[PDB]
């Protein structure tokens, strides 16, 4: 599920395209998983060991990131394509 | 066993081997050569064929086994059919001399023409009681 | 028994009577196409249905490992001793424990019953 | 009654997103096979077997009035869950349903219609082999007919719906800013919690 | 396939 | 990859055949999708089992079932299917030999493991669908030895029958000497036991 | 009170020796089972050759099933009777059965001689697989 199905679910999802005017497009391409990480009150990442999750009533989860390519067309035959990495 | 046969419900389909709707437009003739013999035995005397009988034919075979087991004979089935349908159906039956218990049916000579016989077959096989 | 199709639309030919000649014609509806119907039989149903299973048996079942094999009955087309035996196990092949036999020899798909 | 079984027992088919079972040959004509021989070639492979033919006779007779693909598509569209008020919408809706909902594992492209036709033929062929008693009825609790959804497929099932919700949410946010004529920040569009 | 990221490539955006 | 291999072989796609050729051929299904037909099913199934047993293009968990009576070859690859390992039998002989047992005795410090057993084509995973097309020996010591013949064509052999039991039922000593409801009752009570 | 206190002098148990029969009894049970299997094979051979004739009111499957079922039932109860005859007077199974405290003669026969036919919905084990009860048999095998 993690290695293959998540990537395929994001990829086969329809691209978003919107209009009111400038056209906008969004496309999800690549997926990333860190290790299970805990952010303290200050917000510092640290590797969450599962025993800490058992003791502290946390959830032994890892964050999920995706590269999002936004392509905006301003009805002038141009396309500005900006790719936000690790969203 | 006689009383058992007398009360256990028997329908036409139980004692029939198969049927076939032929055409056979001339009722003097038959498409089946074995049929022509005893059909001629019933056709020296006209029996509701002086006027044009319907030029369809419904020919049924009755299982000798089930006919003997239920103590059924050739004639009383025809009597039951004629009672059920009056003279709307002209029914002839082969003389009881071989296991090929053949019964021919045509629509009355005063008479769909073809699929109405299919309706009559689907009726008589199940609902009609011997 | 025969099923016939039109020559212009290839739809099912329904039997019909020409009473003007008292003749059966397998006529196409919605195509005004007619043929000389010579089968002279419009319906049939084998209510008894003693139909042969050797027609229905496929010779490739000789290749089945799960089936029983015997030497009691040699083949009648090649004399091969080994044969695979089984039952119909089907409705309208009504309840009967009889055995149908298939010659295990390749290229001799002979079927029989004892 | 009297004439229902005179033709004989026939074959109907109930499809997704249709509020009424439809005759099978109507479905075949909707797929684009009007000739009866072409349909039976997809249904029956041995034409020298009269029994299968007699099984399929009344199904042909019921659908004999319809004799064109467009007529069959209008027939299907009239019986839809949301029927088209006009014939064009009915045919378009039936075409979409056959494109996407009827046997999607066979294919979703239009050019897979032939494959769908063959598969549908196989389906009715199996039914005939059950009706003629040539094949045994499949057993519901035969464990070979079962599959076990584990953490993998189950979490995939949830993740599909949650990703749908997330994409709908960012669509709403971005359209809020687009209808206002201004640009939107991508980070604020994503409601992370919808997954988490 | 899904790429793995090490903990050093996680920017501190989750605190901002 | 299964579709690519079958296209490389003489499997005729449905788009490129007249319906006249379907009657005398075997239908080929892949995950329930009718791909095409094939006219020599036996050697095709031999090839597919050869590829699977060698861990070639076909992976181990792919299951091929040939219905000979209905002329069908259903290949399944999706998840959710249950299977188990069975020892392969050829000409009333196990493909497992003493050399494999010797290599497995030194499972440590040799890097010979179960996966090499699967790769050697001695043991294969069989699913409950394919079990219908399998003639299985209970134990190799007697069930396939020459005698008054019961079945001379065994395709597989069980590793040990005791592996039919689950986890909680496998701690029962001598369960084959009990009444089965008490095997069930122990399978619950072992879950409830202190430890 | 009185009987429970006398039982401390008498005492009562149940053990492996109470479930053991002499070698002659085991040989008799095995001979009975061999005879039953042989005549079941005879019935199967009669059925396969169309020599078996259906009884009035039953189809041929029902006739065959009734014949084999009565065969195995008489074999089972004969083996159980023979095992019961082999019981000593000190045998604790017999002590608990004749007193009616627990168990039955069928339980002794199952423990000692033959567990018997296993039935599902009042019939023998059905063909879950393609004409088979398990993968370890050949197709169309109606043996015991
Ligand atoms: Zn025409
Ligand atoms: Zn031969």
């Amino acid at each position: 599920f993690i290695q293959m199905s998540v990537q395929r679910i994001v990829e086969d999802a329809p691209p978003i395209d919107l209009q009111a005017p400038p056209r906008y497009l969004l496309k999800f391409e690549q997926i990333y998983l860190s290790k299970p990480t805990h952010w303290e009150r200050d917000g510092a990442p640290s590797p969450m060991m599962p025993n800490e999750a058992r003791l502290r009533n946390l959830t032994y989860s890892a964050p999920l990131y995706v590269d999002i390519t936004k392509t905006v067309i301003k009805e002038g035959e141009e396309q500005l394509q900006t790719q936000h990495q690790k969203t | 066993k006689d009383i058992l046969c007398r009360l256990e419900h028997t329908t036409l389909r139980k004692v029939t081997a198969n049927t076939a709707i032929y055409y056979d437009p001339n009722p003097q003739s038959t498409v089946v050569a074995e049929d022509q013999e005893w059909v001629n035995v019933y056709y020296e005397m006209p029996d509701f064929d002086v006027a044009r009988i319907s030029p369809w034919l419904l020919r049924v075979e009755l299982d000798r086994k089930h006919m003997t087991d239920r103590k059924l004979t050739m004639e009383q089935i025809a009597e039951k059919i004629n009672a059920g349908f009056g003279d709307d159906l002209n029914c002839i039956f082969n003389d009881d001399n071989a296991e090929k218990l053949v019964l021919r049916i045509r629509i009355m000579n005063s008479d769909d023409d073809d699929v109405f016989l299919r309706c009559i077959e689907s009726n008589m096989l199940t609902d009609m009681t011997l | 028994v025969g099923i016939r199709f039109c020559q212009e639309c290839n739809n099912m030919l329904y039997p019909k009577e020409d009473k003007e000649n008292r003749i059966l014609l397998y006529a196409c509806r919605n195509c005004d196409y007619q043929q000389e119907a010579d089968n002279s039989c419009i319906y049939v149903n084998k209510i008894t249905h003693e139909v042969d299973e050797l027609t229905q048996i496929i010779a490739d079942v000789s290749q089945d490992p799960t089936l029983p094999r015997t030497e009691d009955h040699p083949c009648q087309k090649c004399g091969h001793k080994e044969a695979v035996f089984f039952q119909s196990h089907s409705a309208r092949a009504e309840d009967a424990m009889r055995l149908y036999y298939v010659c295990t020899a390749p290229h001799c798909g002979h079927r029989w019953t004892e | 009654g009297a004439k229902k079984s005179a033709i004989g027992q026939r074959i109907v088919a109930t499809l997704p997103y249709i509020k009424q079972e439809v005759p099978i040959i109507i479905v075949f004509r909707a797929l684009g096979f009007v000739s009866d021989r072409d349909i039976l070639e997809h249904i029956i492979y041995d034409f020298e077997d009269p029994e299968m033919m007699e099984m399929v006779k009344p199904s042909l007779d019921e659908a004999f009035v319809i004799q064109e693909q467009n007529v069959a598509l209008n027939f299907i569209g009239s019986r839809g869950a949301k029927p088209g008020v006009t014939k064009e919408k009915r045919i378009k809706y039936a075409k979409e349903v056959l494109q996407k909902e009827m046997l999607p594992h066979v294919g979703v492209s239009d050019f897979c219609e032939t494959k769908k036709a063959y598969f549908l033929g196989y389906m009715v062929h199996r039914l005939l082999l059950a009706a003629l008693g040539r094949r045994e009825l499949d057993d519901r609790d035969h464990y070979g007919n079962k599959r076990l959804d584990l953490a993998g497929p189950l979490l995939a099932f949830l993740f599909r719906g949650m990703f749908k919700n997330l994409l709908k949410e960012v669509r709403i946010y971005a359209q809020k800013f687009i209808d206002r004529g201004k640009d939107f920040n991508l980070e604020l569009a994503i409601k992370t919690r919808i997954i988490s | 396939g899904v790429k793995l990221l090490d903990i050093s490539e996680l920017d501190m955006v989750g605190a901002g | 990859p299964i579709l690519e291999f079958l296209e490389e072989w003489s499997m005729e796609n449905l788009e490129e055949i007249s319906p006249a050729a379907i009657a005398d051929a075997t239908k080929i299904f892949v995950n329930g999708c009718w791909v095409g037909i094939h006219k020599d099913p036996e050697q095709l199934m031999n090839t597919l089992r050869k590829l699977r047993r060698q861990m070639d293009i076909i992976v181990s968990e792919v299951s091929m079932i040939r219905d000979i009576r209905e002329r069908e070859i259903r290949i399944y690859t999706d998840a959710g299917r249950i299977c188990r390992p069975l020892l392969i039998v050829e000409k009333q002989k196990l493909l497992l030999k003493k050399r494999h047992i010797d290599q497995l005795k030194e499972r440590e410090y040799n890097n010979y493991s179960w996966q090499d057993l699967v790769a050697s084509g001695v043991v294969e995973y069989i699913d409950t669908l394919e079990e219908e097309t399998v003639m299985l020996a209970m134990t190799p010591d007697d069930l396939q030895e020459k005698e008054v013949a019961y079945c001379s064509t065994y395709t597989h052999c069980e590793i040990h029958p005791s592996m039919i039991l689950g986890v909680c039922a496998s701690i029962i000593p001598f369960p084959d000497h009990n009444q089965s409801p008490r095997n069930t009752y122990q399978s619950a009570m072992g879950k409830q036991a202190m430890g | 009170t009185v009987i429970n206190n006398w039982l401390l002098i008498e005492g009562h148990t149940i053990g492996i020796g109470d479930s053991i029969a002499d070698s002659k009894t085991y040989q008799d049970i095995q001979n009975t089972i061999k005879k039953a299997k042989q005549d079941v094979i005879e019935v199967i051979e009669k059925a396969h050759n169309n020599e078996l004739e259906p009884t009035p009111g039953n189809t041929l499957r029902q006739t065959f099933e009734n014949q084999v079922n009565r065969i195995l039932n008489d074999a089972r109860d004969k083996t159980g009777s023979s095992a019961q005859k082999s019981l000593s007077e000190y045998n604790n199974f017999k002590s608990m059965v004749v007193s009616g405290a627990k168990g039955s003669k069928i339980n002794i026969s199952q423990v000692i001689a033959v567990v018997g036919q296993q039935n599902v919905e009042g019939k023998r084990i059905p063909f879950g697989f393609k004409h088979r009860t398990l993968p370890h048999f050949i197709k169309d095998d109606y043996g015991p």
